[PDB]
């Protein structure tokens, strides 16, 4: 299982290559996890990203990415 | 009758399955002790950790005071440690009623493995999966450690640990002890207890942890106390104002 | 809690514990009864292979229910002192609570009453036995000829027979008796019975143990010596009939 | 010590005539000489054509009509509201007095 | 979508035949569309009534069908 | 497997509850179709009474509780009248200690305990019935819908039985009509014999399969049986 | 063993209907009510000269208003009577008058609903349900003359006619023609011996059946054998003259 | 593996037994309910979910009270919850006689953790398969609690349970944050009311009927009441102010 | 479709036309056949005219009695139990 440490470097990496409005809290995200390793953060990110698509644009909020985090634990462990 | 593990009785091989399994998992929830004897004191430190800022600690309890002198230290879930609680409580009460005295370490032990024991041979009830330690400064034997662990076996103290970091804590006191030529170190004000505690701990599970990461209880002659937040800080900054 | 079943449904409408326990009935011993209209006689078999066996504290077949009532039976011995026990404390109840002598056809309700309830409840198995109950209603000269079940049904029978070999017995029975013309002396009725059971036991006649019941309490159970004779003259009686 | 059995006093009248019948009685309720009621009905309907009146002593009066109350109901519900007949509820009474002796 | 393919007599109310069944997959739908038409085949009908589909559904689909109201 | 579960009542099962349990809801739908509604003054209750000759006589499908209180049954028989009778314990009970006639929503709660115990139990059993219990109490007028597991609803109006669904769309028609006639029994009674015939689609309805109980703020517990339900249809 | 609550999808327990399959080996019970009395016929069955066929009846008295006859399993028939018999008595003490049949078939079947392992609702000591069904017909001030058929499953309905056992199908579908509201006592057991002597593979005797009847005037009687061989007598030569 | 699926009377090497997991997820198969700790009290609220108007309002509230001034709500399946909560009452009246004081929130949770708990050492006893959230003011200072099905509780200064538990613990832990522990039980109406909303977006297949009871020592005075009338009338007006849709 | 019980009026039917084909000897009626199954399935029905049959040819005889009828009935029911 990571460490909180990982999951925030991994968040982080996985968004830096990502478009986005707004600074990103990594830290809430991680919390938001318990111990997701790269695969499973991938899914959260394309998940902020569906309600994009919906919302017309390339960009992401914050706000899409707590939801997306939350999401993800629940529909699996 | 039925299976070896549908219902509890012995095993194709004299073993049982149920208390080897209460042995290994339940030791693995983020939990990880150790208790070392004072001179005057017990100290007993243990992992507490909470995952949620909206769960209160306070009420998140794994030191438990069983009497105002006794404490009980449990390894293991809070569904299975109220059960071996309750009963541990029960037993502390009825001591001092009936034979006039407050209840020993040694004795709350001994009475729990035996009734552990009984629920193991039941085939409608389970041993219970938690690993007590319990803890006081008696005044008929001084600091003392004694623990039970789930199969109906206890066993006295001098110092102890549980969680697989078990080797590690073990090595750094027998060496010590070896050379010191005693299995007790000797300062009186429990501070400097707490802090010959977290030397052993530090360097033997390899990192340092935060207060509200760490529960402390300390034992005294007729008192049993936990410390406060600022308290655990207190103590690790002190170690550090040395340094 | 041991009242949780130990009996359950056949799909077929049966029961699968009283199915299994008439056949404990046929591997066994035979017991017999035939009727006069003076008499009911019992046979009951005693064959004794071995010669190392005590006679007298070996277990009989004739117990007394009453003392005008006797029971009979093919079976585990284990089970049917149980049974035994229960029906002459049945026989003491009426005696002591009516003040009069027993009637029959009560016992054997009562007989067929604690078998009956094994099947129905819980945590308990039916016996292991077959039996034959008869006797005399008091201040009555009439025979009397019961036969109950381990399932716990109950009849009466003009004759009856019971244990291993029950067809044999049955067809040649059937041959020999009439209701309209049953037999009077007890000679020829007790000549009857022990021929039929003669074809069944092998060799027998020692091996024979003959009980004669007459009306109220005049009980009365025939000796080696005597039956010996009636196998003798059955020798003479089957090349008179060549 | 302690045995609550006394007497509050009234008066009852029953009469038996040719197709009717009466059951008469005070409203005065007394213990010794001070008044419990002025009014307070001394003949009581139980329904299906029978009054009752238990004079005496009313602590056992109410609790023989209690438990008698209950029969009365428990009659009907157990054979489809069939009415209580004024001779097998007699019958029901007398096992009710008979019930507590002790 | 199945009324479409094959001859009603276009007075078939889907809504009221739909509370009348009860836990029904779409392919199961389709099934009494088909019995609706053997009662149809029987009757010398060309078309279906709300009738013939009501007995339709009476008749086996054979994984679920709603015609209970048996018990004394 | 379903075997796997099935033989005892003390097991969950990844469904969130047991088979079984299930199956205890089903049979209700194989008993007869009961239909229940209100106004808010009075309730009104309608049952189809089923037999299963000519020389059969009909088994009753409302059982009076008390004189101000009856249920319907459907389902199961023998379950319905082992829970009656508690019904009645518990009526007469609370009239003995407490001078109360028993409320329906006060009922509902202590007959869902029960239902749990018999749900832990064991050997015990999910009942097989579900009941509509009707009652004007201090509360108003009341109609509560009791299933085996312990699930009880406070409502306006709904349906057991033969085609529940078939009765429930009648009845969310017309109902903001029916429910502000308050002061007049007839009319809720009339619409319940007019919802009742069109759940039917594999039945007929007559007179003396249908019986009406009607309970209100000036209807003592009172059934139309027989004959005399002609005069609502 | 056997599920003891364990349902059908359909939801109807496996024991119910294990209990309707012993009811229909069982020789025929047919019961006519009319409006003088009801009748109550059986067919005992065998005739052997080994036997004692008219010791042994099917038709058996609970009470001075109240018979039974059965079809199915005979030894279960026994505690269903023991209990019948015990609550008519306790309720003829109470209140001085007849029993109701309906209220009668209620209490029995109370009693019915245990087997198995126990309930916390209910504490069930037998082992399987009983495996007979009856029809109880009586007499009251209050309704009548009455035929009532009792299943062990708990449903017990009122009849007018009604047949139970192995050759119930033909026999009911016979009942519905012979009856009719003016149907008589005396003309019900002549119809009776007809159904009876269709149905046989033999000559009807009083060795193979047995009449009952119900007068209020007498309460629950026996047709006795005399009387009804009588009327076996009279059936034989009257319909052999119709041919 | 295996034994562990229908019996609890023995332990599984998981340290979790496959029937308590099943426990578990009849959890989030029920409704949402919530719970909110504030500076003096707490407020309950739950979503109702409608689906026919031949429902009645406020006669099947999932909120049910305790003693005087403790209210529990649950997710899960109602036969379950409703059994739990009598066994309470039950111990509550015996309490209130025996001590002469009312039972405390801490108190409670431990005779519902043991009532669990001892259905999770026998197999001839089936556990519980909701999560009652709890609390109300006592003696010793205001508590939320929150009791899980295994048998684990805790005392919590927020929590949430049920299909929309985690859109709950998002908008709850935003305005706690925002709060010192969330203002005033006047402004935890508002609050509560706005979290509801979040948590219906979860069912959408339903409408709603909003629901909030509250216990506080500041403008109730110790006891549980419902919050009805003007006070939840700006409270559903608040949660569609903010939050649009 | 089934093939699992048929009735009492079902099982006289399919009896009776497994004996058509059969030369008989008068005296027979299907129903009292039909009373000794108390539950059947349809294997069982043609079992007991071609039992029937046996019981006649080991006596030689071509023509089929109402005894013989009965005689298979008892031999089939009981075999099929347990």
């Amino acid at each position: 299982l990571p460490n909180e440490a990982g999951r925030l470097e991994i968040f982080k990496i996985h968004t830096a290559k990502v478009k986005k409005t707004g600074e990103f809290d990594f830290e809430a995200a991680v919390k938001m996890s318990d111990g997701f390793n790269g695969a499973d953060i991938r899914n959260c990110a394309t998940e902020a990203g569906f309600f994009a698509i919906r919302d017309d644009r390339d960009h992401i909020n914050p706000d899409d990415l707590m939801k997306a985090v939350r999401k993800v634990a629940e529909v699996k462990k | 009758a039925g299976y070896d593990r549908h219902i509890t009785i012995f095993s194709p091989e004299g073993r049982l399955y149920q208390v080897e399994y209460a042995f290994k998992a339940t030791n693995q929830t983020n939990i990880n002790s150790l208790a070392v004897r004072g001179k005057d004191c017990t100290v007993v430190i243990s992992q507490k950790k909470v995952p949620d800022k909206l769960l209160d600690p306070t009420t998140v309890s794994y030191i438990f005071c069983i009497s105002r002198t006794i404490g009980m230290v449990v390894n293991g879930p809070i569904p299975d440690a109220r059960n071996a609680a309750l009963r541990a409580k029960a037993e502390a009460a009825e001591f001092r009623y009936k034979y006039g005295y407050d209840m020993p370490c040694d004795v709350l032990a001994k009475r729990m493995a035996n009734l552990s024991q009984i629920y193991t041979q039941r085939a409608y009830m389970r041993p219970l999966g938690v690993i007590l330690t319990f803890v006081s400064v008696d005044e008929e034997l001084g600091p003392s450690i004694y623990k039970t662990d789930p199969a109906g076996y206890y066993v006295g103290y001098k110092a102890t640990a549980t969680g697989p970091k078990q080797q590690e804590i073990t090595t750094n006191l027998e060496n010590h002890f070896k050379k010191s030529k005693i299995d007790h170190i000797n300062e009186e004000s429990w501070e400097k207890v707490v802090e010959f505690a977290i030397t052993h701990m530090i360097d033997a599970l390899g990192t340092e942890f935060s207060k509200n990461d760490l529960e402390v209880g300390v034992a005294t002659k007729d008192k049993f106390f936990t410390l406060s937040a600022e308290n655990i800080e207190e103590r690790l900054v002190a170690i550090a104002e040395q340094d | 809690g041991y009242d949780r079943a130990l009996s359950i449904f056949s799909p077929d409408g049966h029961i699968f514990q009283v199915e299994y326990a008439l056949e404990a009935v046929k591997r066994g011993t035979c017991a017999v009864g035939v009727k006069g209209k003076n008499c009911v006689v019992l046979g009951c078999e005693r064959r004794s292979t071995l010669k190392l066996q005590d006679t007298r504290i070996t277990p009989s077949k004739v117990s007394k229910i009453d003392s005008h009532v006797v029971l009979s039976f093919s079976g585990l011995n284990a089970d049917s002192r149980i049974l035994i026990e229960k029906a002459r404390v049945e026989a003491q109840s009426h005696r002591l609570t009516l003040e009069d002598p027993v009637t029959v056809e009560y016992l054997t309700r009562y007989v067929a009453g604690v078998q009956q309830r094994y099947t129905q409840s819980g945590g308990v198995r039916p016996f292991g036995v077959s039996t034959l109950i008869a006797g005399f209603d008091p201040r009555d000269d009439e025979p009397k000829l019961y036969q109950t079940e381990p399932s716990g049904i109950y009849s009466s029978w003009s004759a009856q027979t019971i244990g291993r070999n029950s067809k044999t017995v049955r067809e040649f029975l059937e041959k020999n008796y009439d209701r309209k013309e049953p037999p009077a002396t007890v000679e020829e009725c007790v000549k009857l019975t022990v021929r039929s059971l003669l074809e069944v036991v092998q060799t027998g006649a020692k091996n024979i143990e003959i009980t004669v019941v007459k009306p109220d309490s005049d009980i009365v159970a025939l000796s080696s010596e005597e039956i010996n004779q009636y196998v003798t003259q059955i020798e003479q009686e089957k090349q008179e009939q060549q | 010590q302690f045995n609550p059995y006394g007497d509050n006093g009234g008066t009852i009248l029953g009469i038996a005539g040719e197709d009717f019948a009466v059951l008469a009685g005070d409203t005065r309720n007394i213990t010794d000489y001070s008044i419990n009621s002025r009014y307070e009905p001394k003949v009581f309907d139980c329904g299906d054509n029978i009054v009752m009146s238990a004079n005496g002593f009313a602590a056992d009066g109410d609790a023989l009509v209690k438990r008698f109350k209950n029969s009365v109901k428990w009659y009907h519900f157990d054979h489809n509201d069939k009415k209580l007949s004024i001779n097998s509820a007699a019958r029901n009474i007398q096992h009710l007095l008979y019930g507590k002796r002790f | 979508i199945h009324s479409r393919k094959m001859t009603t007599d276009d007075d078939i109310n889907w809504q009221e035949l739909a509370r009348s069944t009860d836990e029904f997959n779409g392919a199961q739908l389709k099934a009494v569309t088909v019995e609706a038409g053997m009662i149809a085949l029987r009757n010398g009908q060309s078309s279906v009534k709300h009738e013939d589909f009501v007995e339709g559904i009476s008749e086996v689909q054979a994984r679920k069908s709603k015609s209970v109201s048996f018990y004394a | 497997f379903r075997n796997n579960y099935d033989g005892d009542t003390v097991t969950f099962s990844p469904t969130g509850r047991l088979f079984q349990v299930e199956y205890a809801l089903e049979a209700i739908k194989q008993g007869s179709v009961t239909v229940g509604l209100r106004s808010n003054t009075h309730a009104v209750l309608v049952a189809l009474k089923r037999n299963a000759d000519e020389l059969s006589s009909y088994q009753k499908k409302i059982i009076k509780c008390d004189e101000h209180m009856g249920l319907s049954l459907a389902g199961l028989a023998p379950d319905a009248r082992v829970l009656s009778n508690y019904l009645r314990q518990q009526c007469n009970y609370s009239s003995l200690v407490f001078n109360r006639k028993l409320a329906v929503e006060r009922a509902g709660h202590l007959l869902c305990d029960k239902a749990q115990k018999n749900t832990q139990s064991y050997g015990g059993r999910p009942y097989g019935v579900g009941l509509l219990i009707i009652g004007y109490d201090k509360s108003g007028a009341h109609l509560l819908e009791f299933q085996p597991s312990g699930n009880v609803t406070e409502l306006y109006g709904t349906a057991i039985g033969a085609r529940s669904q078939g009765a429930k769309t009648y009845l969310e028609r017309t109902l903001d009509t029916f429910i502000k006639i308050d002061g007049n029994p007839d009319e809720l009674i009339k619409a319940g014999v007019e919802a009742i015939s069109q759940s039917l689609r594999d039945e007929s309805l007559t007179v003396d399969n249908l019986s009406i109980a009607i309970v209100g703020k000036d209807t003592p517990f009172t059934i139309y049986d027989g004959e005399a339900v002609a005069k609502y249809i | 063993d056997r599920g003891v609550s364990t349902f059908s999808p359909e939801g109807r327990l496996f024991q119910v209907e294990y209990s309707l399959e012993a009811i229909k080996l069982g020789s025929t019970a047919i019961g006519i009510a009319t409006k003088e009395g009801v009748v109550l016929g059986v067919e005992k069955r065998a005739t052997s000269p080994l036997l004692e066929s008219d010791s042994i009846e099917k038709i058996v008295e609970i009470d001075r208003h109240i018979g039974c006859a059965m079809s199915g399993l005979t030894a279960d028939a026994r505690s269903m009577i023991e209990h019948a018999r015990t609550a008519a008595v306790t309720h003829n003490l109470y209140y001085d008058e007849d029993i109701n049949v309906e209220s009668l078939t209620q209490s029995v079947c109370d009693l019915a609903l245990r087997f198995g392992e126990g309930a916390s609702g209910e504490e069930r000591l037998m082992s399987r349900p009983f495996g007979v069904a009856l029809l109880i017909a009586g007499h009251d001030a209050d309704d009548g003359y009455q035929l009532f058929h009792a299943e062990p499953s708990g449903t017990f309905y009122r009849y007018n006619a009604k047949a139970i056992g192995s050759g119930s199908e033909g026999a009911q579908a016979e009942l519905l023609n012979e009856w009719h509201s003016s149907l008589t006592l005396k003309e019900a057991e002549l119809l009776v011996l007809k159904i009876l002597k269709q149905v046989m593979e033999e000559k009807l005797d009083e060795n193979n059946a047995q009449l009952s009847c119900i007068t209020k005037q007498d309460g629950f009687k026996i047709y006795d054998n005399e009387k009804t061989a009588e009327l076996i007598k009279e059936l034989k030569e009257k319909e052999a003259a119709e041919s | 593996g295996t034994g562990y699926d229908l019996s609890n009377s023995v332990f599984s090497p998981d340290g979790r037994n496959f029937q308590v997991e099943y426990a578990v997820k009849a959890v989030e198969n029920g409704t949402t309910s919530i719970g909110i700790k504030c500076n003096d009290g707490v407020v309950f609220a739950v979503e109702k979910l409608i689906t026919s108007k031949l429902l009645v309002p406020q006669k099947n509230v999932k909120i049910q009270v305790v003693d005087r001034h403790i209210g529990c709500v649950y997710s899960g399946l109602i036969p379950d919850g409703r059994h739990l909560v009598n066994r309470g009452r039950e111990e509550a009246a015996s309490f209130k006689k025996l001590y002469k004081t009312p039972i405390p929130i801490p108190a409670f949770a431990d005779r519902l953790g043991q009532y669990v708990q001892a259905h999770t050492l026998y197999n001839s006893v089936r556990p519980f398969g909701v999560s009652t959230i709890f609390g109300g003011v006592d003696k010793n200072g205001a508590h939320l609690y929150m009791l899980e099905p295994s048998g684990s509780y805790w005392g919590y200064k927020g929590a949430a349970t049920g299909k929309g538990r985690q859109s709950a613990k998002a908008e709850l832990e935003k305005l706690v944050d925002h709060h010192p522990e969330g203002l005033s039980a006047r402004e935890a109406v508002k609050q509560a009311a706005k979290i509801i909303y979040l948590a219906h977006e979860d069912n959408k297949e339903k409408d709603f009927e909003l629901e909030i009871s509250w216990c506080s020592l500041s403008e109730t005075n110790g006891l549980h009441k419902f919050v009805k009338g003007d006070l939840l009338q700006e409270a559903i007006d608040f949660a569609q102010k903010e939050i649009n849709g | 479709v089934e093939f699992s019980l048929p009735d009492l009026e079902g099982r006289a039917n399919i009896f009776r036309i497994h004996s058509k084909s059969m030369s008989v000897e008068r005296g027979i009626r299907w129903e009292l056949i039909s009373r000794l199954c108390p539950n059947s399935t349809g294997a069982e029905l043609r079992s007991v005219c071609t039992e029937a049959g046996m019981f006649a040819i080991r006596a030689r005889r071509k023509v089929a009695t109402e005894k013989d009828f009965l005689k298979a009935v008892d031999k089939v029911i009981s075999g099929y139990k347990k």
